């Protein structure tokens, strides 16, 4: 039906003319937009191995090209369909083909390996075990072709992709330098996939983020936060937000690049995804020392966080709430004063009637920091009464705290009781 | 310490 007998005949014919004819018939039939017939070509036991064998024909450049195209498309399907390609032995042949004299061939080779490594952690690590990156990284030495550089950075991103489990870090870490100078390219696709690779490598312990910091990319990452195309801004924001998951020294590295300035702009972006990830980045920042909190203050971020907390979608409001709560946990007595001056009590109180229990606890401790500080200001005893006990009451705060007595969660209920007794 | 962490294939067509 879909695969005429003429095709298989020519495929196993020893005439290169007919070999090529049938191979490109397969190629065309696999370039179908809706659903190419991958299961149909796999159901003919001896064709996939036949294509693998065609890949070794250095004599003919066109034949390896068409066969690699066929195999890429087969490798673009389900996990079983690419396991067919793998256990047919195509990965080492493709890697050897990276060093080919013919440019079309090596482009298709890196594309095939990108699909294969983009399968799963097992395929990714298997392609790594075949020494893919030493010949893959030399491909960037030729800044001549663009399509090739795109395919190469995308395959790299696949090699870094995956967190369950992460790739062997020593196996993929040597690509950090090439990514480091790949951020200064003009093309948006290469920048986007380079930022994705950096975002994957930055997801891990402080050691891995310290390595990528030692690659010297934070400055260009933050400069890409202001990119016009969101295909670039999304992964760049993700990579920066990963770096700021480290200790104070390595997040201070991001701050020294003047990143808060552009994060403020991203707090107004129409895409709620970017708003959310920027709020998350800023929350991690405000979990640090008093100086990092203060540079968030001097960047005029908390006005925007309070606004976002009032009007944004709940997914975003969560990260905004974490931001201001973190600022209240380890902040100066004057910094939280700036916060309550800005009027953060009403948003936090507004967050108590919500379904999510964990961020209700967030708002609770963020209010308890203000209450405890206010009690500490009352400890001075210039005035006996806690000044914030009235400001939280004017916001209908203790009303919702009282309602939190009947809350199912024992943690929330008990905390509400402690607060109402200690401060009221 | 207080930090919260975060929480593939291309088909080729001539057309």
């Amino acid at each position: 039906g879909v695969i005429t007998s003429d095709m298989i005949e020519m495929i196993f014919s020893k005439s290169p003319e007919q070999q090529l004819s049938a191979t490109q018939k397969f190629r065309k039939l696999l370039s179908k937009e809706p659903n190419p017939p991958i299961d149909e070509v796999i159901s003919t036991p001896g064709v996939v191995a036949r294509f693998v064998e065609f890949l070794k024909r250095k004599e003919n450049c066109t034949l390896q090209f068409e066969s690699a195209w066929v195999l890429t498309n087969i490798a673009s399907g389900n996990s079983l369909q690419t396991r067919i390609v793998i256990q047919a032995g195509a990965v080492p042949i493709f890697i050897e083909l990276l060093s080919s004299e013919f440019e079309d061939v090596q482009e298709q080779a890196v594309w095939a390996l990108g699909n294969i490594a983009g399968d799963s952690t097992m395929c990714r690590d298997y392609v790594l075990d075949c020494n893919i990156l030493p010949p893959l990284l030399q491909l960037f030495s030729k800044q001549n072709r663009l399509t090739m550089t795109r395919n190469a950075v995308w395959a790299l991103s696949n090699l870094c992709r995956g967190k369950s489990p992460p790739p062997e870090f020593a196996k993929v870490s040597p690509c950090l330098n090439v990514l480091s100078w790949l951020l200064f390219v003009s093309d948006t696709d290469v920048l986007a996939d380079a930022c994705w690779a950096l975002s994957y490598l930055s997801d891990g312990p402080n050691d891995k983020i310290q390595a990528v910091i030692d690659a010297g990319v934070c400055r260009r990452l933050v400069e890409l936060l202001m990119h016009n195309d969101y295909k670039v801004v999304s992964p760049a924001l993700r990579a920066v937000g990963n770096i700021v998951t480290g200790d104070d020294i390595q997040t201070q590295v991001i701050l020294n690049c003047s990143a808060l300035q552009s994060l403020l702009h991203l707090l107004s972006s129409p895409k709620e995804s970017i708003k959310k990830e920027a709020c998350w980045t800023i929350s991690n920042i405000t979990a640090g020392n008093r100086a990092q909190i203060q540079t968030v203050i001097d960047a005029n971020i908390f006005p925007a966080l309070i606004s976002i907390l009032q009007t944004a979608e709940f997914r975003t409001r969560k990260e905004a709430a974490w931001a201001i709560t973190n600022a209240t946990s380890g902040g100066s007595a004057e910094q939280i004063k700036y916060l309550v001056e800005l009027g953060c009590i009403k948003p936090l109180c507004d967050l108590l009637t919500v379904m999510d229990s964990k961020i209700v606890q967030v708002a609770l401790n963020g209010l308890e920091n203000i209450l405890r500080l206010g009690e500490q200001e009352a400890k001075r005893n210039g005035t006996g009464i806690n000044p914030y006990c009235a400001l939280i009451e004017e916001a209908y705060g203790l009303d919702k705290i009282e309602f939190l007595q009947s809350h199912e969660n024992q943690e929330i209920y008990q905390k509400a009781f402690d607060l109402i007794e200690h401060y009221f | 310490r207080v930090k919260r962490p975060m929480n593939r294939r291309k088909t080729k067509t001539l057309m």
